[PDB]
């Protein structure tokens, strides 16, 4: 239980999960170009967002 | 409480403007004084409570609680002088600082009479004792330690935010008084299910719980003597404290919400106990056993009874006064021979014969002697518990008989037996850590004589 | 006896600029102390010019290379 | 800092100040080869001011009351340990040529800002620019290690460009048989114990890297013994010096005031030699270091900043 | 002389110290007068 | 390696000082520390604080209830009154829901 | 001299005078219902003029 | 007019998709950030002319003028790329990942 | 640069927030916007490395697409109403545009990828200047327009910028990253409480700024741009560790600090207007944040990393390089929560 599973369970699950997150958002390549790219991912997406809500 | 709050808030300048040659006898003196005066709010010869203040108050449950913090200032400055000795100046009085603010920060939360200036005090004790543990502890492990115990603390405590704003936003003012007397039933949706376990957690992840209680055992270990006193004797009780609090306004669904923590509490007590029986470290048993015990008093508390939470107070307030005395024993060991290792020392009766008759004293505390307080905790709980429903018995009774058999095997482990010859550095005694085992079993002792000052707000 | 104090190695374990290396950035280096980066020097490409012969002012006969930066 | 931009507009122009004997003069020779004789005679005739050679205890000499601190102070590193036991396994040898470096930036710092603030010239004694040919010597001699000498060429990489190169660039040629004879006459037991094949390596790292370096950007004067030993050929060459060349022609007043503020800002100048590149031979650790630095705030008049030390004599300290 | 260069701060900025006393003087006379003019002002408009 | 210093060992510290008393190193501190802990802590805190609790009068209201309980026992039983009346409230002044 | 080396035995007193003159305050602060709760609803001795300070 | 505004419309969109949707040229990039600029002065001088808002008027000149400046800063900074590395490649500015 | 041009350069970009927040026209809060940009390029770049060089580049490509997005918003509103100003009717769509150009011009995710690496590669000065006075202009505009605003995209866009803040900032160990990241979650933080009350969102931009600015100052110390570069300060700067602490734990938003009532009084008005899901998740991710300045924490206070010998060369050396407005600024950013109603309105 406790040097196993809790620890398995709930700290280093969670530690494990917030790297995993933290690394493929920090993934980046540093190149402008993606990040236009994505930038114009995003106003595509807030149009879209915008004329369903209405 | 202002006569308290104040002349421990001038400990500070007296600990920064002392003589590094006078500082540990003036603060020392100073505590003892500040101890003193603070025993002047057991003077309740009225049913009514001491409200001092707007913003502080007295209680027969907080009142035991502000009295034991401020006995264990001078036996954490008593207990933490001889391993500094060879540290600097400034170190010892920010170190000194560190147990002032910590004093000074309980004194404030259990006297609080409003929930979110009790849990910003709540945040205020858990930032100076994580400075602690990761300074002065000893091992590697003390920043995993820390970040364990200052992380699990926050995720418990983020729900506890947003529930306090939460039930201010309803009723109006958040003031204990108020909530206990315009307390409204409610209606056991899940919005209030929700609400239950937001408001709950953070006390049960500090006591704690089973299944969360993984930072307890390493904070206490890779702590220094004084962090592990201030842990295993307050803070535990502060998360108990606030669930004693917090639970008023909580009828009536917490009647079948409780179910899953009394078994947890029940299971968990049996697991730690028999942790306890295979451990190798000695402040890993402590804190096992200091597990073992707040799942007990989470049993109670949920159960909701009068003698539970009787039993909930006295058990606070021996197993605070019993924990502290064992892990200044195990640190006096530890300052000898420099290791945590359980089977390392085995012989220590021969050399160290009023040592082991304080060993023995608090074993005998921890594993419930009559006629000591401990017992009546304990016995009140399973009373309690026993009326709550009549099987809890056998694992009252598994629990029992572990902690009698990890209490003996600590006694019989740590000072029966052959002596290890080998350890030629075996000082005698120091008068200090004496005194130290002194003012820890001689309250019990007085407690004993009179348990009526911590039966607490029931009885 | 005494406290532990980090070592080489766990001082070395914050230097990387990652912190948290994958395949995907584990070809990452640190940034320099000063942010001024070694560039591999760039060849100068001047332009080279065939002035004459056939030119009014290379007097007919003249084939003056010309390496001209502008 | 007393001087700034405000002190810039209200007028402290370098260019104002100077004039034509505002030189940076560097001479640079062997081991024991007529050169902290020339360079005194140099600047005594010509005046200006003469900085001799960045020893270990020059930062120590500069700071404080002047007096040569503990050897643990300063450097832990002794030159005549290095001389005893050049391939001793603590790293004696690569932190000692690190702090030589390092004293060498700080005196040339202390130049460059008495140059830019008085308007006088330096003659100095074997300047930062002339440091790598121990570096390497050490290094070919396999006394150090490449990740030393890497270390030593980041440090180098990071310090050195931030300055001005000197004006005239002396050097001294003097054989390795010559040199060792006058090791031999001048008797110290731990220089005695030097080997020619690392004579050889400073005298080949001279003539390979250091004398066309400086001759693309500065005045060169190699001379021999003979045209040295004699300190006024050299002046004379000094003063029908023809300065047409290098970064110095380039300078303007403000380029000068922000080289005058940054040789002004010490730390600012130690700064990248104290880079967190952890290698064994540098790095120290929390005991031994907590223990050097308490001892060395606990030395007289080193506790608070200067001018608030009570225990030396300064007052008016509640007034400032 | 202790130090071999002379420290900035080996006597006292003079006009920085009378500056700063007088400002501190000037600031605490200007602060009791605006609040005893501040009371006359809260007892006139109130009545008492 | 890395210029980190020794493990430093420690030492007897009876061995220059027999009269030891764990609190300081030098003796004339080490014993007005002593002198001090047992003053403020035993003497003055555990024998005057005792004394104190001790006689606090009449603690959450203990004997006053018992000389009330006395009272009221010897008046209802001297007037043939219940000794507890099953309702704690009055029937007359709680008014029920009609449904 | 004993006033100059032993003036920092003061400050915890002085904070202890300084709280009870604080909880005095707070006492003199909190007076909206005095002799007025009904259950010590009681008339003023002629050598009184409040119940408590 | 709100046919040759929805025009407009489309193409200050265009213009945005082709700054938002890079290839290897700054100097296209600036040139499309400038082709915005020429939309909204054009939609902000058709607007002023049909609601004959000639207080409103100024407020085109200073589009010109601010826009203007922020192409001559884009140009110093191209010299400054094409002085680091010879080419205004946005795949050569890259190295601020790390 | 010569002082006429420091004048030049430093009034221009003091003057452009100060033309943003005073304009009434949405022109005249364009071109103070223009201002601080084309002002703020040239001390980016003023170190001439290729770094600088980059990351000039890089913050003005976005910063003009964003300017250029506002222009079409204003225009587009100068077309329907007639006015310089989004008074109560202008499209949702023109409100929308604004809200996400001002977003990019912020910095705040998923618009987010530039300003790390705009803050990596420029001086320690001017990432402060960046991070603390660029936001003020572009929190101005949204401040003038809070009532008009979409809370479902606001939202949207603060419990992203609040994710990847905390993430990043988890990930980073240049310092200048760290704090980019930081500057990302408090912005979201601001977005966040921005449609409910704008006063709350002022008040979270001045404990930012003040918390910010010495914590830049103390990295300006000693030009420590490295967990292990403020790792080794205890040899450097003894003294400056526990306001470090402090101010970082202020930054985590730890009671008793003044930087915990930022984001409680937040989440106080947004369980008021009923957003419980979005006030959990974002103090769930503000313990995130909280945990990488605890780590650093444990970096440069709580143990002692290994150190150099020239530090005691640097040791033997003086220096006069902190100011008197440091510690003003660290000690009202750490022990100011007592008058949280005085810092609230
Ligand atoms: C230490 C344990 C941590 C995890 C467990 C924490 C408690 C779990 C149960 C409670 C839900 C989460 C906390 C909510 C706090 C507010 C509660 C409240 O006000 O309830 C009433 C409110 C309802 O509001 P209401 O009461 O006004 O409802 C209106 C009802 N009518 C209309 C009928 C009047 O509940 C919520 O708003 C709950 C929404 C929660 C959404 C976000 C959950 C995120 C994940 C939580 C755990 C994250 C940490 C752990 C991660 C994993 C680690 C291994
Ligand atoms: C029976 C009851 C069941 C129900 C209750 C369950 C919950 C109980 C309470 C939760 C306890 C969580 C404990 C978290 C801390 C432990 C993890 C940890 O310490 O990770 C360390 C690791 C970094 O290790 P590092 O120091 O770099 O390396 C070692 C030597 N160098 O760290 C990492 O690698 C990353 C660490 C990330 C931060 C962790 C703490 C913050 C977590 C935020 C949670 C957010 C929740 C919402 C998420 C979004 C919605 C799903
Ligand atoms: C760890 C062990 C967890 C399992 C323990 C054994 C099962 C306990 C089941 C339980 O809690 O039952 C109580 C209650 C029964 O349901 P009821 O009383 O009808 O409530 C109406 C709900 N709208 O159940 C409920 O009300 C349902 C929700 C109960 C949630 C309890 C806590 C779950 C664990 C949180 C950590
Ligand atoms: C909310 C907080 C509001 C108040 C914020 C400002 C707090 C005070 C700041 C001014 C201050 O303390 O100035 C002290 C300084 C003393 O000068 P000094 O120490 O001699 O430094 C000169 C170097 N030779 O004084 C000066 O330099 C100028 C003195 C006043 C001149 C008018
Ligand atoms: C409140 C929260 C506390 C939290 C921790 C505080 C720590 C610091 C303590 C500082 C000093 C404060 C002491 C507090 C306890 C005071 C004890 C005391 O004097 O109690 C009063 C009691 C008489 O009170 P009384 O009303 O008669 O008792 C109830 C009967 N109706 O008096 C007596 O009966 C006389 C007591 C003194 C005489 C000596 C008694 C010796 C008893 C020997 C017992 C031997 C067996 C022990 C077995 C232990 C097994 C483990
Ligand atoms: C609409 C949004 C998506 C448009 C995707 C267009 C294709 C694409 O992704 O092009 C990438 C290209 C990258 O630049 P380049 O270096 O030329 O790429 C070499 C290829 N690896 O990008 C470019 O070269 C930039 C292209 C800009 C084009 C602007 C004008 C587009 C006009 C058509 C719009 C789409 C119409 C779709 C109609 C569908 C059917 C109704
Ligand atoms: C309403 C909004 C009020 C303003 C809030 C935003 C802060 C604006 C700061 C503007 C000035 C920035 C600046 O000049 O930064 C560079 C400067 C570098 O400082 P340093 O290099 O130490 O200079 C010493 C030379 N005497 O850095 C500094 O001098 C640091 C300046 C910090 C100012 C903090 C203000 C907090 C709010 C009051
Ligand atoms: N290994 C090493 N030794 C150095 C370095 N700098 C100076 N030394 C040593 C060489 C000599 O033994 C000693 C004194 O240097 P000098 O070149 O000034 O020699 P000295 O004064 O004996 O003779 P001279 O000045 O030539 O007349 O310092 C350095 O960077 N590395
Ligand atoms: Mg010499």
């Amino acid at each position: 239980l406790d040097l196993i599973w809790l620890e398995k369970t709930i700290p280093k699950s969670t530690s494990t999960l917030h790297t995993n997150m933290t690394t493929l958002t920090t993934n980046q390549k540093g190149l402008i170009k993606l990040y236009f790219m994505s930038f114009l991912i995003n106003i595509i997406l807030i149009i879209i967002l915008y004329s369903i809500n209405l | 409480m202002l006569k308290i709050i104040l002349p421990s808030l001038m400990l500070l300048p007296l600990t920064w403007l002392s003589s590094p040659k006078k500082t540990w006898t003036n603060v020392t003196s100073y505590s003892f004084l500040i101890s003193l005066t603070s025993l002047t709010l057991l003077w309740q010869t009225d049913e009514n409570y001491k409200n001092f203040s707007n913003m502080f108050s007295s209680d027969p449950l907080s009142t035991p609680l502000i009295i034991l913090t401020a006995w264990l200032l001078p036996l954490m400055l008593m207990a933490s002088q001889n391993h500094l000795k060879k540290d600097n100046n400034v170190l010892q009085k920010l170190y000194i600082s560190m147990l002032i603010s910590l004093q000074i920060l309980l004194i404030m939360t259990f006297s609080a009479t409003e929930l979110i200036m009790f849990y910003i005090l709540f945040e205020a004790t858990l930032i100076p004792t994580l400075i602690i543990i990761t300074r002065w502890g000893n091992q590697t492990e003390r920043l995993n330690a820390g970040i364990y115990f200052l992380f699990y603390t926050l995720i418990g405590s983020i729900p506890l935010l947003i529930a306090l704003i939460l039930i201010q936003n309803h009723v109006g003012t958040l003031n204990l008084m108020i909530l206990s007397f315009t307390t409204h039933t409610l209606d056991a949706s899940w919005s209030n299910n929700l609400l239950w376990l937001a408001c709950m957690m953070a006390f049960l992840i500090k006591m704690p719980l089973y299944g969360v209680h993984l930072w307890l055992p390493k904070a206490h270990v890779e702590a220094p003597i004084a962090g592990s006193m201030i842990l295993a004797a307050i803070l535990l009780k502060l998360g108990s404290y606030g669930m004693i609090r917090i639970s008023i306004i909580l009828d009536p669904l917490t009647k079948y919400m409780a179910y899953p923590f009394i078994l947890l509490s029940l299971w968990g007590m049996i697991m730690t106990s028999s942790i306890c029986l295979r451990q190798t470290d000695l402040k890993s048993l402590i804190a096992y056993s200091s597990v073992s015990h707040m799942a007990l008093v989470i049993a109670s508390i949920m159960i909701q009874t009068p003698w539970s939470f009787m039993g909930a107070t006295m058990l606070m307030i021996a197993h605070g006064l019993t924990s502290s005395l064992l892990f200044c024993l195990a640190n006096s060991n530890y300052e000898r021979i420099h290791s945590r290792t359980m089977i390392m020392a085995r012989g220590l009766q021969m050399v160290f014969p009023l040592m082991a008759t304080w060993w023995l004293m608090a074993s005998l505390a921890n594993l419930a002697l009559p006629p000591s307080i401990n017992l009546m905790g304990e016995l009140f709980i399973t009373m309690s518990l026993f009326s709550w429903s009549n099987f809890t018995i056998i694992l009252m009774g598994i629990n029992i008989i572990i902690t009698g058999m990890y209490s003996m095997y600590m006694i019989i482990t740590t000072q029966r037996g052959k002596l290890t010859n080998h350890m030629i550095n075996l000082q005698p005694s120091h008068t200090r850590e004496l005194t130290l085992m002194a003012l820890h079993m001689i309250p019990l002792i007085l407690l004993t004589t009179s348990p009526k000052l911590i039966t607490g707000l029931t009885m | 006896a005494r406290q532990w104090q980090p070592d080489i190695e766990w001082a070395e374990q914050f230097s990387g600029a990652v912190m948290y290396p994958s395949k995907e950035t584990a070809h990452w280096k640190p940034p320099p102390w000063n942010d001024v980066d070694i560039l591999k020097e760039k060849a100068v490409t001047n332009m080279t010019l065939n002035f004459g012969p056939q030119h009014p002012a290379a007097h007919g006969v003249l084939r003056l290379v010309l390496e001209l930066s502008g | 800092l007393r001087y700034g931009l405000l002190a810039a507009i209200l007028g402290d122009k370098t260019t104002k100040k100077l004039h034509e004997y505002s030189r940076v003069i560097t001479v640079d020779g062997n081991i024991c080869s007529g050169k902290n004789k020339l360079a005194k005679e140099i600047a005594q005739q010509l005046g200006m001011k003469h900085y001799p050679e960045a020893g270990i205890q020059y930062s120590s000499t500069t700071t404080g009351d002047g007096r040569p601190l503990d050897i643990e102070f300063s450097g832990s590193c002794s030159l005549e340990k290095f001389y005893d036991d050049p391939k001793s396994n603590d790293g004696n040898s690569y932190r000692l040529q690190s702090w030589l470096y390092a004293s060498r930036l700080l005196q040339y710092a202390d130049a460059l800002e008495h140059l830019l603030s008085t308007g006088q010239g330096v003659v100095l004694e074997r300047s930062i620019y002339s440091d790598f040919v121990f570096l390497e010597a050490m290094y070919n001699q396999g006394y150090i290690r490449k990740q030393c000498v890497d270390h030593y060429n980041e440090i180098k990489r990071l310090t050195l460009p931030e300055y001005l190169p000197p004006h005239a660039v002396i050097y001294i040629d003097v054989p390795v048989p010559e040199v060792q004879s006058r090791i031999q006459k001048k008797g110290d037991p731990h220089e005695m114990k030097v080997t020619s094949a690392y004579l050889q390596d400073i005298e080949n790292a001279y003539k390979k890297t250091f004398l066309p370096k400086m001759s693309e950007m500065c005045e060169v004067l190699v001379y021999d013994s003979w045209e040295a030993e004699d300190p006024t050929k050299v002046v004379e060459d000094i003063e029908y010096l023809k300065y047409n060349k290098g970064p110095w022609l380039k300078q303007d007043d403000w380029t000068f005031h922000y080289l005058r503020m940054l040789v002004q800002d010490k730390t600012e100048v130690l700064n990248y030699t104290t880079i967190p590149v952890y290698l064994p031979e540098i790095t120290i650790g929390a005991h031994q270091g907590s223990r050097i630095y308490n001892s060395f705030r606990e030395l007289p008049g080193r506790k608070y900043a200067p001018g608030y030390n009570a225990e030396v004599g300064d007052k008016w300290i509640w007034l400032k | 002389k202790f130090y071999v260069r002379e420290p900035v701060n080996a006597k006292p900025n003079w006009l920085a110290v009378g500056l700063s006393v007088g400002a501190s003087v000037f600031m605490w006379i200007y602060l009791i007068q605006t609040h005893n003019e501040d009371v006359l002002e809260y007892k006139r408009r109130n009545g008492l | 390696q890395w210029q980190e210093d020794p493990e430093p060992e420690d030492e007897n510290v009876y061995a220059k000082n027999p009269d030891f008393h764990g609190y300081d190193s030098d003796p004339v501190v080490d014993v007005w520390n002593m002198r001090a802990v047992f003053f403020f802590g035993f003497s003055i805190v555990l024998v005057f604080g005792t004394t104190f609790v001790a006689y606090v009068p009449d603690y959450r209201m203990q004997e006053w209830a018992r000389r009330e309980a006395e009272r009221l026992v010897k008046y209802r039983e001297v007037n043939g009154l219940p000794i507890m009346e099953s309702n704690y409230f009055d029937p007359s002044k709680i008014q029920l829901p009609e449904d | 001299q004993l006033l100059r080396e032993h003036w920092v035995h003061i400050l915890v007193p002085a904070g202890f005078v300084f709280g009870c003159y604080l909880d005095r305050k707070d006492d003199e602060k909190l007076t909206a219902f005095r002799n007025k709760s009904m259950l010590f609803q009681r008339e003023l001795r002629p050598n009184e003029e409040v119940t408590w300070k | 007019m709100p046919s040759t505004f929805f025009n407009l419309t489309m193409a200050f969109s265009l213009s945005l998709l082709g700054t938002l949707m890079f290839r290897s040229h700054l100097m296209s990039t600036l040139l499309c950030l400038e082709g915005m600029v020429l939309s909204l002065f054009i939609m902000t001088s058709v607007t002023s002319l049909n609601s004959n808002s000639m207080s409103s008027m100024p407020i085109p000149i200073t589009i010109l003028v601010f826009a203007a400046c922020e192409a001559a800063v884009g140009l110093a900074l191209l010299v400054k790329v094409s002085n680091t590395y010879g080419t205004d490649y946005v795949q050569n500015l890259n190295l601020l990942q790390c | 640069m010569n002082p006429i041009t420091l004048a030049i350069i430093y009034f221009t970009i003091f003057l452009g927030p100060v033309i943003t927040m005073s304009s009434t026209n949405l022109m005249l809060m364009w071109v103070g916007l223009e201002f601080s940009l084309l002002a703020i390029i040239p001390m980016l770049i003023n170190k001439k490395n290729p770094r600088s060089t980059e990351a000039a580049t890089k913050y003005f490509v976005t910063q003009a697409t964003a300017s250029m997005i506002i222009l079409l918003a204003i225009v587009l509103n100068y077309k329907q109403l007639g006015t310089w100003m989004f008074q109560q009717q202008t499209n949702g769509l023109i409100l929308n545009m604004t809200l996400m150009a001002l977003s990019m011009k912020l910095g705040l995710a998923p618009f987010h990828f530039w300003l790390p690496e705009v803050t990596q590669g420029i001086p320690l000065h001017m990432g402060l200047i960046l991070l603390t006075w660029q936001k003020i202009a572009p929190l101005s505009i949204l401040i003038q327009i809070y009532p008009l605003l979409n809370s479902t995209i606001i939202l949207m866009l603060a419990i992203t910028s609040i994710f990847m803040g905390a993430w990043g900032g988890l990930n980073q160990t240049q310092m200048r990253k760290i704090m980019a990241y930081s500057s990302i979650a408090h912005m979201g933080w601001m977005l966040a409480i921005l449609p409910y009350n704008p006063s709350l969102t002022l008040l979270n931009l001045m404990i930012y700024i003040i918390l910010t600015a010495p914590m830049f100052m103390a990295l300006m110390l000693n030009n420590s741009m490295t967990i292990n570069s403020i790792s080794l300060l205890w040899n450097k700067t003894p003294a400056m560790l526990t306001m470090i602490s402090l101010m970082l734990l202020s930054l985590g938003g730890l009671p008793p600090l003044t930087g915990f009532l930022p984001k409680w009084i937040i989440i106080t008005e947004l369980m008021k207007n009923n957003c419980l899901i979005m006030a959990t998740l974002m103090a769930m991710m503000a313990l995130l944040n909280l945990f990488f300045y605890t780590r650093l924490i444990y970096s440069t206070s709580l143990t002692m990393f290994p150190t150099n010998n020239n530090s005691k060369m640097m040791t033997h050396q003086t220096k006069t390089k902190p100011n008197l407005m440091f510690s003003t600024l660290a000690i009202m950013s750490t022990m100011t929560l007592p008058l949280a109603p005085q810092l609230i309105t």
